[PDB]
């Protein structure tokens, strides 16, 4: 029951999708063979959602792992817990994506579409009751930004009741991986407006000075972020996996989010993270959750929200603690600092609470939290698309794979209503 | 094979006998069909 199915496209995510689940069958207690060797029941109780069984008793995820040059796939099957997907849900291209929208989105996504959709359907009937997909994205390149949003739009039509996710990695305003960088963006976000009912927003920055200041990693790698990641996707779902005096499916926590089908763009926030030296100093406490957590560090987007006004919240509490002191807390915040909530929603959060912590954990915490600070990223990102479409800037590989120019100034302008939504909901 | 006897024989040599001649500077037969595009004219302007 409550069966979700994980897609993983591109490098990213098939590079964050490894760490996620190393991070849930670590949770589950599944050694890398596959094989369950966990200690209680109530792993086993609710694994249906994530994994499918097979002859003596294996548990394989409902994994979908899609992205060109498979030199990554080799990567994925070379990890320690890489042997544990099946064999067919590789859907690999011997050609590469050449960091194109295009033809991600026009070519050679149009091919591997259908390869992926029989894939999906394989396991869209293996559920019981399906609850909803979800998406590690990177929206610079082309294998997650083109064969990704285009996965959607046909999965939107053939599930339009469920309900998908999108942990959409954004490119950065002051790291520039790449230079067509903001082209793969905005004809990508043009998507995610239709076909997406959520989507976090993530940046590499936020996850650089979270890994810097707060964790004071002396070299933050790739593999090290992720950890981060999927700290927070592994975080949504502990009321569908585990017992909780309060409990929130997936689908609940939405309704309670977006008051409009388009302001899906949220904020998310973990807690709590600390050096090996504050492991002596701190005290596991839940207003020491609350308060990191509402801080402007832990946002994993560059984003202020001191710059904005926050129209809804979250947050998803696991280990056994009180109930009422997570209420009176987040009733304090609203209180305190009246300034950054709007006025026609008079309760603006909501709060969860599992009874069973992480593996290594005795409390944690996890923030969801959709402001209108998050124009200022659509802001960046569309003064860098203007700039350099300007002048046809890069244009003729774009064009050269059936485009036109309409399908930019399309992509632009449905970016200037939707920053502008955010804005005259804002109203200081 | 060479040529036969007697027709070896030694000829007058005119000034200017062995002298290249410039055809003239006229436009080429092909100028070859250039592939690629010029560059836009700097004032197209297609963002609105
Ligand atoms: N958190 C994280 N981000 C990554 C990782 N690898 C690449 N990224 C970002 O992914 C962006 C480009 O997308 P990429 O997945 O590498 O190529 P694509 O397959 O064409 O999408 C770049 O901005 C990279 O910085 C990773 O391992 N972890």
């Amino acid at each position: 029951m409550r069966e979700i199915v994980h897609i993983q496209g591109g490098q990213c995510g098939n590079q964050i999708g490894a760490k996620f689940w190393e991070v849930v069958s670590d949770e589950h207690g599944i050694d890398p063979t596959g094989t369950y060797h966990g200690d209680s029941d109530l792993q086993l109780e609710r694994i249906n959602v994530y994994f499918n069984e097979a002859t003596g008793g294996r548990y394989v995820p409902r994994a979908i792992l899609m992205d060109l040059e498979p030199g990554t796939m080799d990567s994925v099957r070379s990890g320690p817990y890489g042997q544990i997907f099946r064999p067919d849900n590789f859907v690999f291209g011997q050609t590469g994506a050449g960091n194109n929208w295009a033809k991600g989105h026009y070519t050679e996504g149009a091919e591997l579409i259908d390869s992926v959709l029989d894939v999906v359907r394989k396991e869209a009937e293996s559920c019981d009751c399906l609850q909803g997909f979800q998406v590690c994205h990177s929206l610079g390149g082309g294998t997650g930004s083109g064969m990704g949003t285009l996965l959607i739009s046909k999965i939107r039509e053939e599930y339009p009741d469920r309900m998908m996710l999108t942990f959409s990695v954004v490119p950065s305003p002051k790291v520039s991986d790449t230079v067509v960088e903001p082209y793969n963006a905005t004809l990508s976000v043009h998507q995610l407006v239709e076909n997406a009912d959520e989507c976090m927003v993530l940046d590499n920055e936020a996850l650089y000075d979270i890994c810097f200041r707060t964790l004071k990693l002396t070299t933050p790698t790739f593999g090290d972020l992720n950890h981060l990641i999927s700290a927070v996707m592994s975080g949504i779902t502990c009321c569908l996996r585990f017992p909780g005096q309060l409990n929130a499916d997936l689908r609940k926590l939405a309704v309670n989010l977006i008051p409009f089908p388009r302001l899906h763009f949220f904020m998310v926030g973990f807690t709590p993270l600390t050096s090996r030296g504050s492991q002596q100093y701190r005290a596991l406490t839940v207003p020491e959750l609350t308060q990191q957590m509402w801080d402007a560090k832990n946002m994993m987007c560059a984003a202020d929200p001191r710059h904005g006004r926050y129209l809804t919240a979250s947050a998803l509490f696991r280990g056994r603690m009180s109930t009422k002191e997570v209420d009176e807390q987040m009733l304090n915040v609203q209180n305190k600092n009246s300034s950054y909530f709007v006025e026609w929603i008079p309760n603006n959060v909501k709060s969860s609470v599992c009874d069973i912590p992480p593996k290594g954990l005795k409390m944690s915490a996890t923030f969801i939290g959709n402001s209108t600070a998050i124009q200022e990223m659509f802001k960046r990102v569309s003064e860098q698309f203007t700039a350099m479409f300007r002048r046809k800037a890069f244009l003729h590989w774009y064009t050269g794979e059936g485009m036109d120019e309409m399908e930019f100034t399309e992509a632009e302008s449905n970016m200037n209503d939707l920053v502008s939504e955010y804005q005259q909901y804002q109203d200081a | 094979m060479g040529r036969p006897d007697g027709a070896n024989g030694p000829a007058f040599l005119h000034a200017h006998e062995k002298e290249p001649k410039l055809p003239s500077p006229g436009p080429p037969s092909n100028p070859k069909q250039k592939i690629r595009p010029p560059v836009p004219a700097k004032e197209e302007k297609p963002t609105m």
